[PDB]
């Protein structure tokens, strides 16, 4: 998903593709995520908008995860979440039905990113105070 | 030795735009009660430090007749009149015919008496009123030759709305302060005939104390010119586009009037009242406004000296309006909370030749201009918003105390091998006044990205 | 020319000056991007305010620069967009004439370093992955 | 400070006390902050909330210490803003009252702060251009 | 005087309590002095979001 | 006929029908016989389908 040139897709178009060659279509596709009775409507659609797009924004920054697409920590992940090999994910998979299968078990992880993320700023606090 | 794209954060630059402006105002309109002229309940407190910079080496393109500034604030002010009267009487129940005679034996001759009868609380009711109206305000509605029946003149195309008698149209100063990532520039220059490039921009945040006069000839209260007469036109070819004049100097202008007794209560409805013109006690005199004459003389005499540049072996002229009703062809203001319509015939009735002629007296002073005035009530200012304002009446004498800064020409059609082009004034949209009062400014948007190639590689 | 005096300058206070002395003076010029008929274009101001800063902060942190103001890329600079040398470039001109002589090849320069930040970050993964 | 253990109220429990039970607070801290005519209220919180939260974003992120919660940073203290000890200032004294000392000279040390940052990123960019 | 508009018989009266609170970035100061009286010093300070 | 003009208060006249001239005829909708009957036969078929 490199050869497209004219990116004018969105997140629209490349979903039902391999989770290992959706992941190089995020950029542009990201980009997308922001571009009387009816004024108050339209501005309440707008004050919603960039709400849920500063809480997405937040959420990547608690976890200390920010500023980067592809960003991955160090929490452990749980065997009984998945239950299925890394090749038949990464290759013969979509994101839709891992957006299924991993619904149910996403607080955990939240809390799991957010200790982690804890964890290593007390760890870069030691590090400060020992040099 | 190679070049690489390197992304700058916070870079100066501009592009053209369009954008919805504030409303800045002094602290002393927010201490009294609610709804005074338009700014207390609406406008921020400006900070009393206006920040102004000059910018070195910049050079900007300005457009005074290509500007949103003047559709905005010609959108918001008709939005503020259309809004301040909402929650007043409409008075529907005048359109009654009126019973009038003359004011009395020998009296008035401008003011009719015209009782009425009107409904009084209880709508079973009636009960026989009167007042007195303004000859301008009624027509005679008759089909025969009959000298007795009338009526109103508002009651034939939309109704009215009269103007609630607790809030006042003095014209207040208001700034106008752009958003943030938003810039308004201000053109310094001296001979800044109002499109062309300017060498002295300058950074504004918020711009000066703008008083929304409404006037048709004869600009009142306003920012003067710094060194010289500045003339602003569009074409100066064709004779459509209305030539503005700003001066220099200002020439003092009053006007007065007699004194009426009272405002007659007269209910009508459920609690709605409307006020209306009582007695003239005393005796009846006219209204005028006075103009000093040499003032007048040598300020005209340098507009036309100043306008000579542009036309090099013509003589300059002036006379009277080119016809039509009295709303167009006459001086109109309104500043006492009553309006005037003052014909200017005497003003504009002289001519230049080229040669200077010096006024050397200090005690020919006396000598001035009157102007009869008349005086309306139901006004009609901008098409297209409910123009029947009804203007109640007020009690005493009033004075005009007033300063002029511009005119408002309109050059004539000349005729075949003519040398004798004549300037008539002419009033128009108030897009020309608040035209000539936002001349300086343009709005602008920041674009804070930009790339620029440099040795910097990104190391991996 | 770090020493302006009064810092002052509401987005505009070096905008005639060159390019040397332009890229000082980044900050006092990107810290004001922030700070009834007349109750409501108060209120329209506020959110298209956020909207305009929203958007350039989303588009500056995809191609990796999260909060830097003089970030470095590693797209190489095609010789078909300005033919002229470095120092006329940052002696001979201010920022003005600039992007009069850019703005029509933006967006190919844009979708340049979005590719090369895609690219960054899975030679980033798989490095991390190497270990 | 940091031995609540449960700590689900946050807010501002560490006021009136002394600061060095308030500087090491901050790691267990952290932020709380986004944790008809009633229609219009709404709103009105609505986007004071946002945009105060972009503001304290924006002033943290001028200066260069995003996501730290504590930034060392090398502007030289003046000693005309205390003419003091240290040690008295960091086991005397609450934030209140030191807020209320400090508050003449804010917008000088934000100022040194960005021309510092910015400094700090045209050495930055200098010294990886040698290379 | 004025004009009645005749309150729709559809609507109750009746005093539903409601919580003030402040927005995201605001707090409001409660006093838990059991002996104030309106106007001094407190010496239980208490912060909550929103009120009784 | 032309709509008449009837003035009622100040500029809210509205326009009711004036005469008829000319006879007086009916108003009606013309839709062809083949096409309708064979448009209804092709909905019969794919009507048969789900009704055996
Ligand atoms: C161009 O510029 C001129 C100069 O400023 C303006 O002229 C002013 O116009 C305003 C109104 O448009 C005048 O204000 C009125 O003054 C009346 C007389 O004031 C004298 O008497 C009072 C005591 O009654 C003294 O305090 C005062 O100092 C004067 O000695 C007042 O009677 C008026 O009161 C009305 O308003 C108040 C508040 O709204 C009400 O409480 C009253 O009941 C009443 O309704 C009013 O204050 C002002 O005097 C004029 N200036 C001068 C120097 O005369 C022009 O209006 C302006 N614009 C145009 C288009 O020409
Ligand atoms: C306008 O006409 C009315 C009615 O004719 C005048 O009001 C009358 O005034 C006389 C005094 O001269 C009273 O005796 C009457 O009782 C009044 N009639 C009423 C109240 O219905 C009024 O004076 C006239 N206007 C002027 C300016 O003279
Ligand atoms: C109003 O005055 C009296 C009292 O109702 C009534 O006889 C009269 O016809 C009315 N109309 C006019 C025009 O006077
Ligand atoms: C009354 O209104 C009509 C249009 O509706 C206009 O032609 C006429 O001139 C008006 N009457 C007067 C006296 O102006
Ligand atoms: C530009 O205008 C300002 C206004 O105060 C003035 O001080 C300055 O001298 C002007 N520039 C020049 C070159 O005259
Ligand atoms: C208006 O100005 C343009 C530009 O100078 C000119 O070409 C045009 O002829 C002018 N209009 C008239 C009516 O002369
Ligand atoms: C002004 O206009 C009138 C109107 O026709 C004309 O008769 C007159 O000659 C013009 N000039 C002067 C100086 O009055
Ligand atoms: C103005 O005055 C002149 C002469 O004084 C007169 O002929 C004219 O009718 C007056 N009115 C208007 C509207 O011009
Ligand atoms: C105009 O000025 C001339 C010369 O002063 C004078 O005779 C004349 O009466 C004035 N008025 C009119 C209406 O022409
Ligand atoms: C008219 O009103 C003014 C108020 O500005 C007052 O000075 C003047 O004396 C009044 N005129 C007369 C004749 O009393
Ligand atoms: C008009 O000119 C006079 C004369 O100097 C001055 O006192 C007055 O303030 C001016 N009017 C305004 C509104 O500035
Ligand atoms: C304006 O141009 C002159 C000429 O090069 C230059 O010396 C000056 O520094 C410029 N102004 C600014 C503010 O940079
Ligand atoms: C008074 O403040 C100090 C902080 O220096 C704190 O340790 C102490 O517990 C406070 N006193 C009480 C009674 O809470
Ligand atoms: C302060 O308020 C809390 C709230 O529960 C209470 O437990 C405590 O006893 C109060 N302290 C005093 C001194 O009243």
């Amino acid at each position: 998903a490199v050869g497209i040139g004219a990116v004018f897709l969105g997140f629209l178009g490349a979903a039902g593709s391999t989770m290992g060659a959706a992941s190089m279509t995020l950029t542009v596709q990201a980009r997308n995520l922001l571009s009387t009775v009816w004024g108050i409507k339209q501005l309440q659609a707008r004050v919603l908008a960039v709400e849920r797009y500063l809480r997405d924004q937040q959420l990547l920054g608690i976890w200390g995860c920010s500023g980067k697409l592809i960003c991955c920590t160090n929490v452990p992940w749980n065997s009984s979440w998945s239950n299925r090999n890394l090749s038949e994910i990464w290759d013969n998979m979509t994101w839709l039905q891992w957006d299924k299968e991993i619904s149910n078990y996403t607080q955990i992880i939240y809390g799991l990113l957010e200790e982690s993320q804890n964890q290593q700023e007390k760890n870069e606090q030691d590090l400060l105070a020992l040099d | 030795e190679n070049l690489w794209v390197t992304v700058y954060y916070g870079v100066p630059v501009w592009k053209e735009a369009k954008t919805t402006l504030f409303c800045a105002s002094d602290a002393r309109a927010y201490e009294k009660e609610v709804h005074n002229v338009w700014a207390t309940h609406a406008c921020v407190p400006t900070d009393p430090s206006p920040q102004e910079l000059v910018l070195g080496n910049v050079t900007e393109n300005f457009n005074m007749w290509k500007n949103d500034m003047v559709d905005q604030m010609h959108e918001d002010i008709i939005s503020l009149w259309d809004q301040s009267l909402k929650p007043c009487v409409k008075l529907t129940p005048l359109c009654v015919t009126l019973i009038c005679s003359d004011a009395g034996s020998g009296g008035v001759e401008e003011m009719k008496n015209c009782s009425f009868n009107t409904t009084t609380e209880i709508r079973d009711k009636e009960k026989k009123e009167y007042a007195l109206f303004y000859k301008p305000d009624i027509v005679p509605l008759s089909e025969t030759n009959n000298t007795s029946e009338y009526r109103l003149i508002n009651c034939n195309t939309s109704a009215c709305t009269q103007a609630c008698p607790k809030v006042t149209f003095e014209p207040i100063p208001i700034h106008y302060c752009a958003p943030a990532g938003y810039a308004i520039l201000k053109c310094n220059d001296e001979t800044f005939n109002g499109t062309g490039p300017c060498s002295n921009v300058s950074t504004v945040q918020c711009t000066h104390g703008i008083r929304p006069v409404v006037s048709t000839q004869l600009l009142l209260n306003g920012s003067l010119a710094e060194k010289e007469i500045v003339i602003r036109s569009e074409n100066l070819t064709n004779n459509a586009k209305i030539i503005i004049v700003h001066l220099h100097t200002p020439v003092e202008i009053v006007c007065t009037r007699p004194n009426n007794n009272t405002r007659k209560s007269v209910r009508i409805g459920p609690g709605q009242t409307f006020y209306a013109t009582g007695d003239i006690i005393g005796d009846i005199k006219q209204a005028h406004c006075n103009i000093s004459e040499e003032k007048w003389n040598d300020t005209l005499q340098k507009v036309g000296i100043e306008l000579q540049k542009h036309f090099p072996n013509k003589t300059i002229k002036y006379n009277q309006s080119a016809g039509g009703d009295m709303e167009i062809t006459t001086h109109s203001f309104n500043c006492g909370g009553e309006f005037f319509y003052c014909n200017t015939s005497n003003l504009f009735n002289g001519t230049y030749n080229g040669t200077y002629i010096s006024t050397n007296s200090s005690a020919n002073s006396t000598s001035t201009i009157t102007l009869q005035c008349r005086i309306k009530q139901i006004i009609n200012m901008w098409q297209g918003v409910g123009r029947c304002m009804y203007a109640p009446p007020i009690a005493g004498n009033i004075t005009c105390r007033s300063n002029i800064t511009g005119l408002l020409l309109t050059r004539d059609g000349g005729t075949n091998s003519n040398e004798t082009e004549t300037f008539r004034p002419a009033g128009g949209d108030m897009r020309d006044n608040w035209r000539s009062e936002l001349y300086k400014y343009k709005v602008v948007k920041i674009e804070p990205l930009g790339v620029a190639p440099t040795r910097c590689k990104r190391r991996v």
